C-alpha cells in the first residue's frame, strides 16, 4: 500500500485513453523482437559462410541483401514505434489537462484564488507535461522489456536448448532481486525526489528573502545554511542510490555472465569438451553466432529500462501532485433553472445566511440584510471581516447554507448562465484578460457600435489618458496589464462594467491601491452609475459615504451596525471607531 | 560555448570525483565492448582449431579476459552510477552558493526586474539546468569520444584500413550528427518555446481572471482560445519527435552500415591475411558492441542548447556591478548613534541620539527611499549622510548592519523554526531569551504548542498580517542596534492592533534612535521632532504640540479629511 505503487496505479488508468496508441506500439515491438532475431541469423550464416566453409564475399551478394533489408526494416520500425509513442502520450496529456481545467473553472475563482497563478501554471503546463515519457518512452519500454526476451528464446530454443537456457535461467533471477531491494528503495527514491524539490524550495527561500538577509547580516550566514542543507541532502540520498544502483549493476552482471556463458559453452563445444545442449547433431558455428548476437539483445530491454527510470521517477511525482488536486474534495455551489423574468434593479434578501468556502470553511456568520430595489448600500469593516465574501456570494462563487433571495428567488435556483447577464463587478483588481486595450472594455458584448464604446470611455475616463498609450485605444496590455499603471488600469475594468445595463452592480474596493488623481475619477464615475441600479460596495472611504443611504458596518462576518451615515457617525458604535481610524491618513 | 566557461571553472572543486565518474563510464563502455569482441573471436577461433586443435589452444588466457571483462563491467556500471550522482549532487550545491555569493552583493539594485517572483524561478530552474551540464551533456560526448579512439587505437594493431574505417564511421556521426540535428530543430525549438509562454500567459490571464470573465459571459471563448493554442503547441512537440524519431532510425542505420563494411571489407583480408579466419568476427562484434557508446551523444547535444541559454542568463544576472562598495575597515560599534543628513533625496534632518523622529509622507506619493539609502542599498548621490560623526561610507559591512536595524514593509517568513526566524536577527541568542521577546511583543499565540520548533512559511503555520507585524519588531529587538528603522509601520493595520505596537515601540525602543516613516497620524504625540514633507520636500517639523500651535500644513491633517 506504499505510494509509489498508488501513483503508478494512478498512471496506468490514464492510459487506456491511448490504449490504442499503446497496442500498436506493442505490436510494433513484437516486430521489432522478429527483425532482431533475422538480424542475427543472416548475420551467422554470412559469418560462418566466411569463417568455416571459406566462401569469398562475392558468393554471398543473397544473406548481404537480406541482411540489408533486416537492418533497413529495423529502422523504420524503430522509426514507427518512436512516432507512434508520442501520439500514445499527446492524448493522455491533452485529456488529463482537459479534465485539470474543468475541474478548475468549475471550482471558480474561489478555490483559484488559493493558491497563486504561477503554481497553477505549474500544474497544468510543467507537471502534466512531466508525464509524457511516462507514456511515450516507459510503458512502450516495459512491454518490450517481455516482448523481445521471450521471443529471442524461442528462436535459440529450436537451435540449441543449452544456449536458451542461459539466458531464460536468468530470467525469473533479474525480478527475484528486485523482491528484495527494489520495492525498498523505489518508494525511498521518491522520497528522495520530494527532498530534491524541497531542497530546491530551500534555495528559492534564501533566494527569495536576500533582502532581509541583506539588513542583518547574515549573508554569509546563509551560505553556510545552503552547504549544510545541501550536504544534508546528498548524503541521505546517496545511503539510498548506494542500494538503488544495485539493480543496473546486478542486470549488467547477469548480461556480462550470459555473455560469458553463452561463449565459454560455444567455445568448449566446438573444441570437444562439451557434448549436451544440441539436438543430436554437431554444433555449428552459426548456431553459436545466432545465440551471441542475441545475448546483449536479450537484456538490452531490460537495460534501456533503467535509462528511461527518470521518465518514471517525475511521472510519478507529477501524478503525485494531480492525483490529490482531482481527489480533493469541493463544494460548489448549487445551480438551477429559474431565470430572472425582469431587468429591473433587483431585491437582495439574507436570512441566517452562512458563506462557505469549498473546503467547507465559514466566512461569514449569520447575515440578515435587505436591499431595496434601485438601492445602494455599503459594506465597511476590518479586513478579515467578511465582506469581499458577501460580494463573491452573490456573484455565485461561494456556496451557502442559508437564504439569499434575489427578486423573491432563491439563488440556488437561478441558473448562473442568466442570473450573470444582470450582474456588473468592478472589483478589488483590474484583471484584464483580454489582447488590447480595446478587446477588455467591450468584454461584456464585442459587437458594441463604435459610438457605444466612446460612451463608457467617456464615462469611465478612459480617453483622457488614451492618447498617453502608444497605439490608443487599440494598446496591448500584455500580461497582468503592465503596459498600464494601477490607476488607469483600474479606469479600463471601469469602463467595462459599465457598458451595458445590468440589475446588481458590485463594487468590492474598487479605489484601493490607486493613485490620487485615478481615485477621484473613479469614485466621480461609480458615484454617477451606482444611482442607476442595485449598488453594493465595499469601501474604506468611510468619509464619502453622506450619499448613499444604508450603511452595513460588517466584523468577524456579521454585519454588527446598520443605518445612514448620519445617523453613525455620531452614534459612537463601530463606524465611528472605523471612520475616526480611517481620518488619521493623509 | 564560451558562456559555460565560468561554470566549467566551478568544476576545479571536485575534479577528481567528476574525472573519475568519466573514467569509469570509459571503463563500463569498454568492458563490454570488449566482451562482446573477445567472446566473438572466441567461438571463432575455438570452431576452426575444432576437436584436433584443443590441445595447445591456451583458452586459459582469454578465461582470463572473460573473468576480468565481466567484474569491470558490473563494478564500473555500479560505481559509475555512485560517483556521477555524487559528483552532480556536490557540484549543485557549489552552483548554489556561487549562485548566491554573487547575487547577494546586488540584491535591492540589481534584482528590481520584471516579475521579481517569477525571476527567482528562473534562477532556481537555470541552476538546476547547469546542474546537468555533466551527466548529460560532458559525461556522454567525452565518453564516447574516449571509446571511439580507445576502440580505433587498440584495433589498429590488427589492420590499419579496417580499423579507421569504423573509427572513421564512428568519428564522423559524433561530429558531424548532432550538430546536423540540432540545426534541423532550431526552428521548431524555438516556435516551441514560444508557443509554451504564449500558452502561459493565456492560461494564467485565463485563471487569474476567473471572476472577471464569468461574470461577463466570456469564459467560454477564452478557453476555447486557449485550447486552440494547446492544439498548436502540441503540433511543434509533435514536430520535434518526427525528428527524434529520426535521429534513431538514422542511428540505427549507422551502425548496420559499420556491420554491413565490416562484414565485407574484413572478409577480403585482415592484416595481411587473405583468409582472415577468426578475425573477421573480432571486427564485426567489436563493431556491434561499439555502437552503444553513441546512443546519447544526439540527446546530449541537444540539451547543451539548452544549458548554455541557463548559462547566459544567469551570467547576466550576476556578473553586474553592485551600486555599493563597502571598504574594509574594523571598527567599532556605538552605543548611540546620532544620525545627520544634509541635502539628500533634496532633505535635510538632524536626529540627535536618543530621540524618536517621524517622517510623515502623503500616502505613498513620496515613496520614501530615505530607508533605502541609509541601509546602503544604493549611494546618494544627492549629498552626504553622515551616521555618528562619520559619513556612512566609511563604515564597514559587518559593523554598518550592526549600528542599523530596520524593519521593512514586506517582511519576510523563511520557511523554517520559528526559532530559526528570529537566530536571523541574533544568532547567539539563548531560547530562554528568545521566548522572552516573543511574549513581550504580544506573540503569545505562537508558543502555544512546540511554538519554536513550529514550522513558518511555506511549510506551514502562516502568519497574519498583525502577527506579521509584530515578528519584524522582535527581530529588530533581538539585533540591539542604536539606530532603528521603522519603514511604514501600523499600515493595513486595525485600529486595535495599530496602537497595540505604536506602544510597543515607545516602551521599547525607549533607549533607542528611531526613524519612522508613515502617512499616518495615530500616536505621534510621543514622537519628539515630527518631520511632514511633500515630493521629497521638508515643509515644515517640530513636536505635535509645536506643529498644531503653528496652524501648518500638519494642522490641516489633524482637520477633517
Ligand atoms: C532518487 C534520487 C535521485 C536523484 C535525486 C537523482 C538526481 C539526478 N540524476 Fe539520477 N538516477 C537515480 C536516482 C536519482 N537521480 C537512479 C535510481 C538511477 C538508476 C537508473 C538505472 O536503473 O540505471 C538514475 C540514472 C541517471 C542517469 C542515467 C540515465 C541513463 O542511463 O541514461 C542520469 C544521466 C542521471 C542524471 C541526474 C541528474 C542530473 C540529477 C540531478 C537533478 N540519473
Ligand atoms: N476561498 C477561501 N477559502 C478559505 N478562506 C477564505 C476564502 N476566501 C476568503 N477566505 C477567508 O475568509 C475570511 C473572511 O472573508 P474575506 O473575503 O477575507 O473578508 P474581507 O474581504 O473583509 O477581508 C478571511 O479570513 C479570508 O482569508
Ligand atoms: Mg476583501
Amino acid at each position: 500500500k506504499s505510494r509509489q505503487k498508488e501513483l503508478t496505479r494512478w498512471l496506468k488508468q490514464q492510459s487506456v485513453i491511448s490504449q490504442r496508441w499503446l497496442n500498436i506500439s506493442r505490436l510494433l515491438g513484437f516486430v521489432s523482437g522478429i527483425l532482431i532475431i533475422a538480424q542475427a541469423w543472416f548475420m551467422a550464416r554470412i559469418l560462418q559462410h566466411m569463417i568455416m566453409e571459406n566462401i569469398p564475399r562475392e558468393a554471398l551478394l543473397l544473406p548481404f541483401t537480406l541482411l540489408v533489408l533486416t537492418f533497413v526494416l529495423r529502422a523504420w520500425v524503430v522509426w514507427l514505434r518512436e512516432r507512434v509513442g508520442y501520439h500514445a502520450g499527446q492524448h493522455i496529456r491533452f485529456a488529463i489537462r482537459r479534465q485539470v481545467l474543468d475541474r478548475l473553472q468549475q471550482a471558480g475563482p474561489a478555490w483559484i484564488q488559493g493558491k497563486p497563478a504561477g503554481s497553477w501554471a505549474t500544474l497544468v503546463l510543467e507537471q502534466i507535461d512531466d508525464m509524457h515519457d511516462y507514456y511515450a518512452r516507459y510503458l512502450p519500454q516495459m512491454a518490450l522489456a517481455v516482448s523481445v526476451p521471450l521471443l529471442i528464446v524461442v528462436a535459440i530454443f529450436p537451435s540449441n536448448w543449452a544456449a536458451a537456457l542461459i539466458l531464460l535461467g536468468t530470467a525469473p533471477l533479474i525480478p527475484l532481486f528486485m523482491a528484495l531491494v527494489g520495492m525498498g528503495a523505489a518508494d525511498a527514491n521518491r522520497r528522495n525526489f520530494l527532498a530534491l524539490a524541497r531542497l530546491s524550495g530551500h534555495f528559492l527561500d534564501r533566494l527569495r528573502g536576500m533582502e532581509t538577509l541583506r539588513i542583518f547580516g547574515r549573508g554569509e550566514a546563509e551560505i553556510e545554511s545552503i552547504r549544510s542543507a545541501s550536504e544534508d541532502f546528498r548524503q541521505r540520498t546517496m545511503e539510498v542510490l548506494r542500494l538503488a544502483f544495485l539493480s543496473s549493476g546486478i542486470l549488467e552482471f547477469f548480461t556480462s555472465l550470459s555473455i560469458a556463458l553463452v561463449a565459454v559453452y560455444f567455445g568448449f563445444s566446438y573444441l570437444g569438451e562439451l557434448d549436451f545442449g544440441h539436438y543430436d547433431t554437431g554444433v555449428t558455428l552459426a548456431a553459436g553466432f545466432l545465440a551471441l548476437i542475441l545475448a546483449p539483445e536479450f537484456f538490452q530491454p531490460l537495460r534501456d529500462l533503467g535509462t528511461f527510470y527518470h521518465a518514471k521517477a517525475q511521472a510519478v511525482g507529477a501524478a503525485d501532485s494531480l492525483k490529490t488536486f482531482m481527489e480533493t474534495p469541493l463544494a460548489h455551489p448549487q445551480r438551477g433553472e429559474a431565470e430572472l423574468a425582469s431587468t429591473d434593479p433587483v431585491t437582495i434578501e439574507a436570512e441566517e445566511l452562512f458563506i462557505t468556502s469549498p473546503e467547507g470553511k465559514t466566512l461569514a456568520g449569520p447575515l440578515n440584510f435587505t436591499l431595496p430595489a434601485g438601492q445602494r448600500a455599503v459594506l465597511v469593516g476590518r479586513s478579515g471581516s467578511g465582506k469581499s465574501s458577501l460580494l463573491n456570494a452573490l456573484s455565485g462563487f461561494l456556496s451557502y447554507q442559508g437564504s439569499l433571495r434575489i427578486n423573491g428567488i432563491e439563488l440556488r435556483d437561478l441558473s448562473p448562465e442568466s442570473w450573470r447577464k444582470h450582474l456588473s463587478w468592478v472589483g478589488q483588481n483590474p484583471q484584464l484578460p483580454a489582447a488590447t486595450l480595446r478587446d477588455n472594455v467591450l468584454l461584456a458584448r464585442p459587437d458594441a457600435s463604435e459610438q457605444e464604446l466612446q460612451a463608457a470611455l467617456d464615462n469611465a475616463w478612459v480617453s483622457e489618458f488614451l492618447p498617453l498609450l502608444p497605439q490608443g485605444v487599440d494598446t496591448p496590455v500584455g500580461d497582468q496589464a503592465a503596459r498600464l499603471s494601477v490607476g488607469q488600469a483600474q479606469r479600463v475594468a471601469v469602463a467595462r462594467a459599465l457598458l451595458n445595463p445590468c440589475s446588481l452592480l458590485l463594487l468590492d474596493e474598487p479605489a484601493a491601491s490607486l493613485d490620487a488623481h485615478s481615485e477621484q475619477r473613479v469614485m466621480e464615475a461609480l458615484n454617477a452609475a451606482s444611482l442607476r441600479q442595485t449598488t453594493l460596495m465595499v469601501t474604506h472611504q468611510l468619509e464619502d459615504l453622506a450619499d448613499w443611504d444604508v450603511i452595513w458596518v460588517m466584523q468577524d462576518g456579521r454585519i454588527i451596525e446598520q443605518g445612514r451615515y448620519a445617523e453613525l457617525s455620531v452614534a459612537g458604535g463601530p463606524f465611528a471607531t472605523l471612520l475616526a481610524h480611517r481620518q488619521e491618513e493623509i | 560555448m564560451r558562456a559555460l566557461l565560468p561554470y566549467l571553472a566551478l568544476y576545479k572543486r571536485h575534479k577528481w570525483m567528476l574525472s573519475l565518474g568519466i573514467v569509469l563510464a570509459i571503463v563500463t563502455l569498454l568492458a563490454s565492448i570488449g566482451l562482446l569482441t573477445l567472446s566473438g573471436w572466441f567461438l571463432s577461433a575455438s570452431a576452426v582449431a575444432g576437436v584436433a586443435g584443443l590441445y595447445s589452444f591456451n583458452y586459459m588466457l582469454p578465461a582470463a579476459g572473460v573473468r576480468g571483462a565481466a567484474i569491470t563491467r558490473t563494478a564500473g556500471r555500479y560505481f559509475e552510477r555512485l560517483v556521477s550522482h555524487d559528483a552532480t549532487f556536490r557540484v549543485l550545491q557549489h552552483l548554489r552558493i556561487y549562485t548566491f555569493s554573487k547575487l547577494l552583493p546586488l540584491s535591492p539594485a540589481g534584482l528590481a526586474r520584471y516579475r521579481q517572483g517569477e525571476l527567482l524561478n528562473r534562477v532556481v530552474a537555470d541552476v538546476d539546468t547547469l546542474d546537468h551540464l555533466y551527466l548529460r551533456v560532458i559525461s556522454p560526448l567525452v565518453g564516447a569520444f574516449v571509446v571511439i579512439m580507445v576502440v580505433t587505437i587498440g584495433l589498429s594493431f590488427l589492420d590499419f584500413t579496417l580499423a579507421f574505417t569504423l573509427g572513421g564511421i564512428m568519428l564522423l556521426t559524433l561530429f558531424l550528427m548532432p550538430p546536423l540535428f540540432y540545426r534541423a530543430g532550431k526552428s521548431t525549438g524555438q516556435n516551441l518555446t514560444h508557443l509554451r509562454g504564449q500558452y502561459r500567459q493565456q492560461l494564467t490571464a485565463w485563471l487569474q481572471g476567473q471572476a472577471e470573465l464569468t461574470i461577463f459571459g466570456a469564459s467560454d471563448r477564452y478557453r476555447t482560445q486557449l485550447e486552440n493554442t494547446e492544439i498548436q503547441w502540441l503540433e511543434a512537440q509533435r514536430r520535434q519527435s518526427e525528428l527524434t524519431a529520426l535521429s534513431q532510425a538514422i542511428m540505427l542505420l549507422i551502425g548496420a552500415l559499420a556491420v554491413i563494411l565490416m562484414l565485407w571489407m574484413a572478409s577480403g583480408g585482415v592484416g595481411g591475411n587473405a583468409q582472415p579466419g577468426a578475425l573477421i568476427a573480432l571486427f564485426v562484434f567489436c563493431a556491434l558492441a561499439a555502437f552503444e557508446a553513441l546512443a546519447p551523444v544526439t540527446g546530449a547535444f541537444q540539451h547543451l542548447g539548452q544549458v548554455i541559454a541557463s548559462a547566459v542568463r544567469i551570467s547576466d544576472l550576476t556578473d553586474q556591478k553592485p551600486e555599493v562598495t563597502f571598504p574594509d575597515t574594523q571598527t567599532r560599534v556605538a552605543d548611540r548613534v546620532s544620525l545627520t543628513l544634509r541635502d539628500v533625496q533634496g532633505i535635510s534632518l538632524q536626529v540627535n541620539a536618543g530621540e524618536h523622529i517621524a517622517i510623515l509622507g502623503r500616502t505613498g506619493c513620496g515613496k520614501s527611499t530615505l530607508l533605502q539609502q541609509l541601509t546602503r542599498a544604493w549611494d546618494p548621490q544627492q549629498g552626504e549622510i553622515l551616521l555618528n560623526d562619520s559619513p556612512i561610507a566609511s563604515l564597514n559591512e559587518a559593523a554598518l548592519r550592526q549600528t542599523i536595524s530596520v524593519v521593512p514593509q514586506r517582511v519576510h517568513l523563511f520557511s523554517a523554526t520559528l526559532r530559526d526566524n528570529l537566530l536571523l536577527a541574533s544568532p547567539g541568542s539563548s531560547d530562554e531569551a528568545l521566548s522572552e521577546i516573543l511574549r513581550r511583543v504580544g506573540l503569545e499565540k505562537l508558543l502555544e504548542d512546540a511554538g519554536l520548533n513550529s514550522w513558518l512559511g511555506e511549510g506551514g503555520r502562516q502568519l497574519s498580517g498583525g502577527e506579521l507585524r509584530r515578528l519584524a519588531i522582535a527581530r529588530a529587538l533581538l539585533h540591539d542596534a542604536p539606530l532603528v528603522l521603522l519603514d511604514e509601520p501600523t499600515e493595513g493595520l486595525d485600529a486595535t492592533t495599530e496602537s497595540q505596537i505604536l506602544e510597543l515601540l515607545a516602551e521599547m525602543m525607549r533607549e533607542k534612535t528611531v526613524l519612522m516613516v508613515t502617512h499616518r497620524l495615530r500616536g505621534l504625540s510621543r514622537f519628539q521632532q515630527i518631520i511632514v514633507m511633500d515630493n521629497g520636500q521638508i515643509i515644515e517639523q517640530g513636536t505635535h504640540a509645536e506643529l498644531l500651535a503653528r496652524q501648518g500644513r500638519y494642522y490641516q491633517f489633524k482637520q477633517g479629511l
